[PDB]
């Protein structure tokens, strides 16, 4: 789903070397796109809840 | 560490001296708890249990009545746990 | 016997007390409380009242009977090494050792041979002394002690000699 | 020092010595079996030509001892 | 090529006391120490292919 | 070689750009152990291969083909049946190891892809499903233990189903 | 080295279509770990000594020092070597900062 | 088997009959021990002692088979239902599974395509 | 090649002097057993006939090698016994083993059914004389009569079975000629034709019903423990079930269905009794019922996978149960009673024999692939193709397979031995050699078990 920013995490892993723990810039990208994707999934559930209230009035 | 025959008698006498119920001057080693020392019928079971806690814990129910004297109890505990060679 | 049944229960009650309490100072507090409970009935001798208390002694004790009691180290039954740590070797296997290997360390073999010769000679005298005891059936409860001082060895010789060493 | 628990031992240790002495006696052809692969060639995969079907060994691959 | 060769070394090192168990050479009191020394070098030979796996 | 398909070629090339460090632990150990005892093992193998010199060619594979099939000769007679029964048992023993090669082709696919597993390959998956289904119908797999005389009845059972179904449609 | 093994499962378990009763039962067990771990310290190690036997010898041996001290490297650096080097698949930490993420750490404290 | 309260020290009285009852138990206990004492404590033996009680224990299962069973009654027939009975129990289990399988081979195939072993 | 040097063992024992005997009988037998492996193993696609029909080739029988393996081993453990009695009596009961070896070779080699039958029942005669004599305990006759009146009562129906086939359908003879055989039409008249061929092999291969033939033969010991190995050979001596079911009745398996169900209950109930039993020899005697019951299940399925497990278990059990009886004999020669509870003490008194006790016990269970993992597991895998329910019953049996072995271990692994004063020497050089000659051939089968299971393998 993320695709673009998720591929950047593998780029840091490709040239990782000894002491591979020091990679924060690529790890932050995975926490940005997936959080927006989870919010988009939450927005779809909120839209269904709002539609049920309008349908009950008619 | 191995246990000595002279050391085991001194260890048993040290625990009996700090018992508070029995006098340190009246009884030493040769004097029996049954007649010489002022000990109750229920008191002998409590004194034998405390002696087992310090050394190797082994006390039979049938052999509890036979052991009363501190000199006899020190020999019975050493023989059962295999001591002095 | 009435005296033995009280002592057997009192010995169990003290060792079962340290399972409930954690600290040794709290153990001594409850130990004095148990003494006051039994001394009230110990003052007078009874045939009906004391026997009623003996069956009553099983109650209360059985209500708190299983908190997994402590047997401490190597104890008859219980937990944590009852027959373990001591594998041991029988005395019959000692004489079974073949030559060449038996030649190594001759101090242990020669001393054991002297004790074996003494045990063989005393066996004939011990057999007559065992049947000399007045019963005229076979035996009564426990084995009888030696009367003779010159011959020595009270009935059994291999009972105490050569057992087990940890 | 103690006399300790005694076993038979003499009959027991002798059997293991008598067993291994006859393993070692026929342990020589085991040592030759390694050198048979080392010195002599085992087998090579090759297509057969129409001349002879079987000679000494008919069809055997791997180990000279098989042939 | 080194990955395949070094992998079997860890398997062979643990079987070497079993190969020397059946008499072979006499070892008094040194046999408990022989197990310690066999596994000590077995750890170093197993560390390299795991480092290869990260790469 | 030849019979076994497998992958064409593997890439495998290291770049090493990020971090200086001590070059690489994997690369340094590979170069060191190649000359330590791997070079000595290659020299000892070459010394024994050259020491052979003279070698026998040998026939290896035997011929013997057809010699009349079992579904051509009938009636209980030892003179005709024995040659036919040996032919069917020859085919059955080979077909047990034919499947093994095709099975090993599927074994080779699983390791080489790993993450892909069932997403790719497809050729080895289709080849295995075609042979095993044919092996189940023709070479017993349902009609008890191996017998050449019972095999003709097994072939007749499959032929009877083909004649009955096609006639209706 | 607890967060690098135990806490990653708890955070991942909350975001699923799976059974609710199974999820609630695991949360009690994560807080239950603190009881028996302290029952080694507070019950036996900590406080006044119970005194098991009169004159008991306890000393550190040369073989003991070389074993325990070198085990400390494995028990501390496990969340540095194993967790970082191994390539993962799909990140679980995203939703619920107080309900799912904090609940794994708060259970050990409570 | 266990009751409401575990039997260990429950219900005990001194009396007169119970005092002689323990005397009867020790009379046999000491008698059988002394004959063991005379056999164990001598170097002249070398061997395994017989003991008539242990031989009769092995004889209880290895023998005394056909001297018994002469009163069959209804207890023997109940044991037959627990023996020959369960053999007839699986007859309506294995056949029903086989009839389920045999119908699938002829019509509506259920067997896997990647099956070749046996 | 096989017969004739075996017959020459008879004048060997009689002509040799009284001081020797045992040296000549054991050494000469070992070199004949080496030559059996030298020639018999060679086979093509279908195993071609040896010579004229007197003794023929092996098609799916590596079990002949096992008979050659026990050919010297049936003399090693019998050394402790027979030595007290007359020199003429010693020579007689070595030659009865030679006669057993003579007839046992003839059964597995000769590819027949007509002449095989008069070798099948011919093994019963030397064993009868062996069992009825030298028995230390009583009821020799309450086991000796039961030895024949179980077997001969079931095997005499082969005379009305086998002859009936050759009178109608060509001739039985070579078996390589036996392709004249047409499938049975399955009728009420054809019921007793199938039963008569089976009931003969239903006795020698013990089930749940008519199984009491085996424990009576084992508990009441013939001579020491070496003759009990020949009683193991009689179980696998009924191997013709591999040949009859495949050739004579291929279509008939509907009537096999109740007999599988009988043998399936001869797995739980036969194992349950093998737990609380007193005799050490009896706890091998009832475990041998269930282990050979696995083979009977495999035969009646008729799947190609099951015969692989069937042929493996014949060799697997033939060298594991015989190994267990030698351990039972080693305690019987020292304690002089077959009681498990009384004879208690391993490692402390028997230091090196206890490791042989462990290796023999664990082989009954599924160890790393020796022979029993290739034996037992192959049958369990084949039973699922028959029916899905089987492993629910067969899995319970896999729990109690430990309960034969470990219960035999634990009840001897207590280092008390207070009553016992005997067993000074742990084991003689021959006694430890017996234990090695049973397990080490199975340990060599780990590398190549092709000569352990081969019906079209």
């Amino acid at each position: 789903y993320c695709a673009h920013y998720l591929i950047r995490f593998l780029k840091c892993k490709r040239d990782s070397f000894p002491n591979f723990l020091a990679c924060k810039h690529e790890r932050h990208d995975w926490d940005y796109c997936e959080h927006l994707d989870y919010v988009k999934r939450m927005k779809e559930f909120e839209r269904e809840r709002r539609l049920l209230q309008r349908k009950k009035r008619r | 560490p191995p246990l000595t025959l002279e050391g085991i008698k001194d260890r048993v006498l040290y625990v009996l001296k700090l018992y508070d119920k029995i006098d340190p001057e009246k009884l030493s080693v040769n004097s029996h708890f049954m007649k010489d020392l002022g000990l109750d019928s229920l008191d002998q079971v409590e004194i034998i249990m405390a002696m087992e806690d310090e050394f190797g814990f082994e006390i039979p129910d049938i052999d509890a009545e036979k052991l009363m004297c501190p000199q006899e109890i020190v020999d019975y505990i050493a023989d059962k746990k295999d001591v002095y060679e | 016997t009435h005296q033995q049944k009280v002592l057997r229960l009192y010995k169990r009650a003290l060792r079962h007390l340290e399972s409930w309490c954690i600290h040794r100072d709290k153990y001594r507090y409850f130990a004095c409380l148990l003494r006051a409970r039994f001394d009230e009935h110990k003052n007078e001798k009874d045939m009906v009242k004391a026997t009623q208390l003996l069956r009553e002694a099983e109650e209360e004790f059985w209500h708190g009977q299983h908190p997994q009691p402590y047997i401490f180290p190597e104890s008859p039954g219980g937990t944590s090494y009852e027959r373990y740590e001591c594998y041991k070797v029988p005395e019959w296997c000692l004489d079974d050792w073949h030559p060449s290997e038996k030649a190594m360390y001759p101090d242990y073999f020669a001393k054991r041979e002297q004790w074996k010769k003494l045990r063989r000679e005393s066996w004939e005298r011990e057999v007559x002394x065992x049947x000399x005891x007045x019963x005229x059936x076979x035996x009564x409860x426990x084995x009888x002690x030696x009367x003779x001082x010159x011959x020595x060895x009270x009935x059994x010789x291999x009972x105490x000699x050569x057992x087990x060493x940890x | 020092r103690l006399f300790i628990i005694k076993p038979s031992g003499f009959y027991d240790k002798r059997f293991l010595k008598l067993l291994r002495f006859y393993i070692l006696l026929t342990g020589i052809p085991v040592a030759i079996g390694i050198t048979l692969i080392n010195v002599x060639x085992x087998x090579x995969x090759x297509x057969x030509x129409x001349x002879x079907x079987x000679x000494x060994x008919x069809x055997x691959x791997x180990x000279x001892x098989x042939x | 090529n080194m990955f395949s060769s070094l992998s079997l070394v860890t398997l062979l090192l643990l079987t070497m006391p079993i190969m020397m168990m059946s008499f072979n050479t006499y070892k008094p009191s040194n046999y408990p120490l022989y197990v310690k020394t066999a596994i000590s070098y077995a750890f170093i030979t197993s560390m390299i292919p795991t480092m290869m796996f990260i790469h | 070689x030849x019979x076994x398909x497998x992958x064409x070629x593997x890439x495998x090339x290291x770049x090493x750009x990020x971090x200086x460090x001590x070059x690489x632990x994997x690369x340094x150990x590979x170069x060191x152990x190649x000359x330590x005892x791997x070079x000595x093992x290659x020299x000892x193998x070459x010394x024994x291969x050259x020491x052979x010199x003279x070698x026998x060619x040998x026939x290896x594979x035997x011929x013997x083909x057809x010699x009349x099939x079992x579904x051509x000769c009938q009636e209980k007679d030892v003179l005709c049946m024995f040659e036919a029964e040996m032919q069917w048992r020859r085919d059955y023993k080979v077909d047990q190891e034919i499947v093994n090669i095709i099975q090993e082709r599927l074994k080779a696919c699983q390791q080489r892809e790993g993450e892909s597993h069932r997403q790719n390959c497809a050729k080895e998956l289709e080849q295995f499903t075609q042979v095993v289904k044919a092996y189940q119908d023709r070479y017993x797999x349902x009609x008890x233990x191996x017998x050449x005389x019972x095999x003709x009845x097994x072939x007749x059972x499959x032929x009877x189903x083909x004649x009955x179904x096609x006639x209706x449609x | 080295t607890g967060f690098y093994s135990k806490d990653l499962i708890i955070e991942a378990a909350n975001t699923s279509y799976t059974n609710a009763w199974a999820l609630l039962m695991t949360l009690i067990a994560t807080s239950f770990t603190a009881i028996y771990s302290t029952r080694i310290i507070f019950f036996a190690l900590l406080g006044q000594p119970r005194f098991p036997t009169l004159v008991n010898i306890n000393e550190n041996n040369p073989l003991l020092i070389n074993s325990i001290k070198r085990l400390l490297i494995g028990s501390l650096f496990a969340g540095y070597i194993i967790s970082n080097n191994i390539p993962p698949t799909t990140i679980p930490q995203m939703t619920m900062p107080y309900y799912l993420k904090t609940t794994a750490l708060i259970v050990t404290i409570l | 088997x266990x009751x409401x309260x575990x039997x260990x020290x429950x219900x005990x009285x001194x009396x007169x009959x119970x005092x002689x009852x323990q005397a009867e138990r020790l009379a046999i206990r000491s008698r059988l021990k002394r004959e063991y004492q005379l056999q164990y404590y001598d170097p002249s033996r070398r061997g395994v002692i017989e003991d008539p009680a242990l031989v009769r224990w092995t004889y209880a299962r290895s023998a005394n088979i056909y001297p018994n069973f002469r009163p069959n009654t209804k207890t023997s027939l109940l044991g037959a239902l627990f023996g020959i009975g369960p053999l007839v129990f699986w007859y309506y289990v294995f056949k029903t599974d086989r009839d389920r399988k045999e119908k699938l081979i002829q019509e509506g195939k259920l067997d896997r395509t990647f099956n070749i072993s046996y | 090649k096989y017969i004739i040097p075996t017959i020459m063992l008879m004048p060997l024992t009689w002509l040799s002097k009284n001081n020797m005997i045992w040296v000549n009988s054991t050494a000469h037998s070992l070199l004949i057993s080496f030559t059996s492996l030298l020639l018999m193993n060679q086979f093509g696609d279908n195993s071609l006939n040896f010579s004229l029909l007197f003794f023929s080739d092996s098609l799916s029988t590596p079990l002949l090698i096992l008979t050659m393996w026990l050919l010297p081993l049936m003399l090693m453990a019998s050394q402790h016994h027979l030595s007290k009695e007359n020199l003429t009596r010693k020579k007689l009961f070595i030659t009865m083993l030679i006669s057993l070896q003579l007839f046992l070779i003839m059964t597995f080699t000769a590819m027949e059914l007509i002449l095989f039958y008069i070798l099948f029942e011919a093994t019963l005669v030397p064993t009868l004389i062996i069992i009825t004599r030298w028995g230390n305990q009583t009821e020799r006759l309450n086991a000796g009569l039961y030895f024949l009146f179980y077997t001969l009562a079931g095997s005499l129906p082969l005379l009305v079975a086998l002859i009936y086939i050759q009178n109608t359908v060509g001739s039985l003879n070579f078996l390589m000629l036996q392709y004249w055989v047409q499938p049975v039409h399955n009728s009420w008249s054809n019921v007793f034709m199938w039963l008569a061929c089976m009931m003969a092999f239903m006795v020698k291969m013990p089930l749940y019903g008519l199984h009491l033939w085996l424990p009576k033969a084992h508990v009441e010991a013939p001579i020491a423990g070496s003759m009990v190995l020949a009683a193991v050979l009689l179980k696998l001596g009924g191997y013709g079930m591999l040949r009859i079911t495949l050739i004579l009745n291929p279509m008939t398996d509907f009537m096999a269905y109740p007999f599988i169900m009988l043998s399936l209950w001869g797995m739980i109930m036969t194992s349950s009794i093998c737990l609380r039993q007193t005799d050490l020899k009896s706890l091998i005697a009832y475990s041998s019922v269930s282990h050979m019951a696995l083979v009977i299940v495999a035969i009646l399925i008729q799947t190609p996978w099951s015969y692989m497990g069937a042929t493996a278990l014949m060799i697997a059990h033939g060298l594991t149960s015989s190994m267990l009886f030698c351990l039972a004999n080693s305690n019987y020669e020292r304690i002089h009673s077959r009681t498990m509870i009384l004879a208690r003490g391993l490692q402390t008194l028997l230091p090196l024999m206890a490791t042989w006790w462990l290796l023999a016990s664990l082989t009954n269970l599924a160890l790393p692939p020796t022979i029993n993992l290739i034996g037992e597991l192959f049958v369990v895998m084949s039973t699922f193709s028959w029916s899905n329910i089987t492993i629910i019953l067969m899995g319970v049996n896999m729990v109690i397979t430990a309960l034969y072995s470990l219960y035999m271990l634990i009840m001897t692994q207590r280092g008390k031995y207070t009553y016992h004063i005997n067993n000074i020497s742990p084991s003689f050089t021959r006694e430890n050699a017996l234990m090695s000659l049973h397990i080490l051939p199975l340990l060599l089968l780990t590398l190549n078990p092709k000569i352990i299971l081969g019906p079209l393998y």
